[PDB]
RNA sequence: CUUCUUCAGGUUGGACAGCUGG
RNA sequence: ACGAGAACGCAGCACCAGCUGUCCAACCUGAAGAAGA
């Protein structure tokens, strides 16, 4: 629980709002290129981190633990590394983490470092892409 | 009666299906080509075979021109390929298979890895400025030891049905199968094509080998 | 069907197409040639050959002026190379391959290498210092019989669709084929140009041999 | 498991740290080259390099051997020695390579000799790229 | 699948680290040109070897055999020749020759009569080119 | 009797994206 | 000596058929193996 977003927190009964409101926020004055935009991001960019959070997700939903073991950190260390690499790779993947903060979520679950935490983490990057589509898509 | 269609293909020159380019690891090729996901072996799909196969075929058999859906072939590739028409759906006779390399041992005793990165440039006109890029192929002389089923269904037609499976293969001989073919990539070359009974004996399959050898 | 037209490039000097630096062995040339993967033989690649070709002819086509996309060159060369048009897509009628090294069975009796090891500098006017470059380059001589495919999309317009491919070969005459051809390296001569029918018979075959060949 | 830096130390975990903070230390003081010029390292520059490891890492990886074999260390170990080609042929790329630990990573793996090690070598280099290409680039 | 430098030439390792130890040594004590002169080794009088060696590494690439032909043992005793050469032009390849046991080589590559002989040959030959740029090189 | 063993510049762009049938 | 006793909501059915991960693109541009006196 109270997974911190940088600057407002989310919890259970808040995921859904905030990934609303960001994507909401995506699509009011979208992202710009050095060619004046102006098109924003699409499934078929953050596909593989996709993938991986929902790898790691099958993972930690078969372990009754409360703690997340080393062998499942390692993967979430790797997604935050590939989150690094698309993020760098091109700038409509960039501030798409940014924004929706991406990074500030797994740094936060590879700091509590428990099963709700990411269980947390995966319900709002789902919410996320539920309304990234549904708005957008593609 | 149920029939298999051995052989094995070999890259000309460089083929470069193109694969996912979302999970081969950080920092690998531009482009890179379909693999295996256990062994990381390249593999050409059935998916894409038998499309070119299809394609080739359907244009030569008709006229030598071919511009409807597939649906609305020729009867030889409606049995051949399948049909999912309203009331006429043709059960394929032909099953492909994704095909991996077979001789990664015979590539590494020459100390040369499966796939190669082959560079490139585009030089626009207006400016007379390169422009870099890097795909990723499977070195020439890779060979792909494929297994074709073939459902023996009509007896009546099962030479003029192989005669097609060898023009096809023919056809595909002098073309390319998959990416950047008109640049130089994906020839390939057919050879040990052998056709065998998966169960039993087949009265004409001395016939059937014979064509699909000549 | 498809037309094979063969023929064989003749290095008249020394041709240096732009292999990478890496992927080779260490010590080696700092500036080496593309090579085949396995046989380690020199390759004139079929992309290089074909956007060499495709902008000599486009140039010629256009009276000597091309600021254009590739998409927007004239309607021959568009639909001999292919073009990308979201109003329509040319499906190319030409097949380019890779082109390995022919004759190293008479370098080998010669004893000259395949390569060679071309010794340049650059000298400042300002100041009498000359740094040293070397730049590594297929020896003149060198044969390379290589295979274009072409499609009989239209039997009317054949052949000037092979005049249109003679005028391209001719034109690589007056030039070079890839790398440093400003300095006097990658000069090419078509020989032996002929062609054959891959399927069955084609007749006036015998005309388009009869424009191709002189 | 466990890859040996010097003071610092290198897990299965803290890689994409570790990669960061190596990146950005070299963002944060860019190498100077002979005639006052401060340079950035290219992909293209340790392009050999990288597939090298990728190439090695898919053969590692169809291995399901605690031992690494003769011939995988041999290619490792001639992995090493174009790293040193490479770091003697552009200064920019020896740079990059002693601030980062490729040198000492490699021969980490050479002295544990075992399937693991490399696995989190190779780990670590990707985190290297991705952060490489999320702040500078090629 | 070994030969003799002095003390070993195995595949797996030590084919490189042995160029560690002989540019070590070499930049150590470089050599002396005359009594009141002062000496230091140049890439560009290797490069005929250089050539010489990668040309029958390309022809015996292509070999499905373990002996190399006759033509090639002509090419290795060529290369042998041409060592001698180089090495007499200037005396500070001859130094270079020495401390490398680069000439050993050759004489144990022609005695052993193996095509991965001479690939180890020119594996070690690699390594000295990389260590020699990457610790002096020019 | 002389030193430089390479320096400088580009480093991916555009298009398609699921449609039919039960 | 319970409006109760006994009673499988059960049997047969392939989430399947058709479909090329394809098209366009030069690894390219400039450089005296050269100079004291």
């Amino acid at each position: 629980t109270e997974l911190k977003i940088g600057n407002e927190k989310v919890n259970s009964t808040n995921f859904g709002d905030f990934a609303e409101k960001a994507i909401r926020g995506i699509n009011h004055k979208p992202f710009v290129n050095s060619k004046g935009g102006e098109q924003k991001i699409t499934t078929s960019k953050i596909r593989g981190i996709l993938e991986l959070v929902n790898k790691v997700y099958n993972r930690v939903i078969n372990t009754n633990d409360v703690e997340l073991s080393e062998n499942i950190l390692a993967d979430i260390a790797y997604i935050k590394v590939k989150i690094a690499y698309e993020s760098g790779r091109e700038p409509v993947v960039k501030d798409f983490i940014q924004r929706t903060a991406f990074t500030a979520a797994i740094t936060d679950v590879m700091n509590q470092r428990t099963r709700e935490s990411f269980l947390l983490f995966a319900r709002y990057v789902e919410s996320l892409i539920a309304y990234f589509k549904f708005y957008g898509g593609k | 009666m149920k029939l298999v269609i051995e052989g094995t293909i070999v890259l000309k020159t460089g083929m470069h299906i193109g694969g996912s380019s979302d999970f081969s690891a950080i920092g690998a090729v531009d482009s890179p080509v379909v693999r295996d996901t256990l062994t990381r072996l390249p593999l050409i799909p059935g998916s894409s075979l038998k499309g070119k196969m299809r394609y080739l075929l359907a244009k030569e058999l008709n006229n030598g021109i071919l511009l409807n859906e597939p649906n609305n072939d020729q009867d030889e590739i409606l049995r051949l390929f399948g049909s999912s028409e309203k009331d006429k759906i043709r059960r394929a006779r032909l099953k492909f298979n994704d095909i991996k390399l077979s001789n990664l041992a015979e590539l590494e005793t020459f100390n040369v890895s499966s796939t190669e990165v082959k560079f490139e440039n585009t030089i626009n006109r207006k400016t007379a400025v390169a422009n870099p890029r890097q795909i990723e192929r499977v070195i020439a002389g890779s060979k792909f030891d494929f297994e074709i089923f073939y459902n023996l269904d009509d007896i009546k037609e099962v030479e003029k049905d192989f005669e097609n499976i060898k023009q096809g293969f023919d056809l595909l001989e002098f073309d390319y199968l998959g990416g950047h073919g008109t640049r130089g990539s994906g020839r390939i070359a057919f050879e040990n094509l052998s056709v065998i009974t998966a169960v039993g004996n087949f009265e004409k399959i001395n016939t059937l080998n014979e064509i699909l050898g000549a």
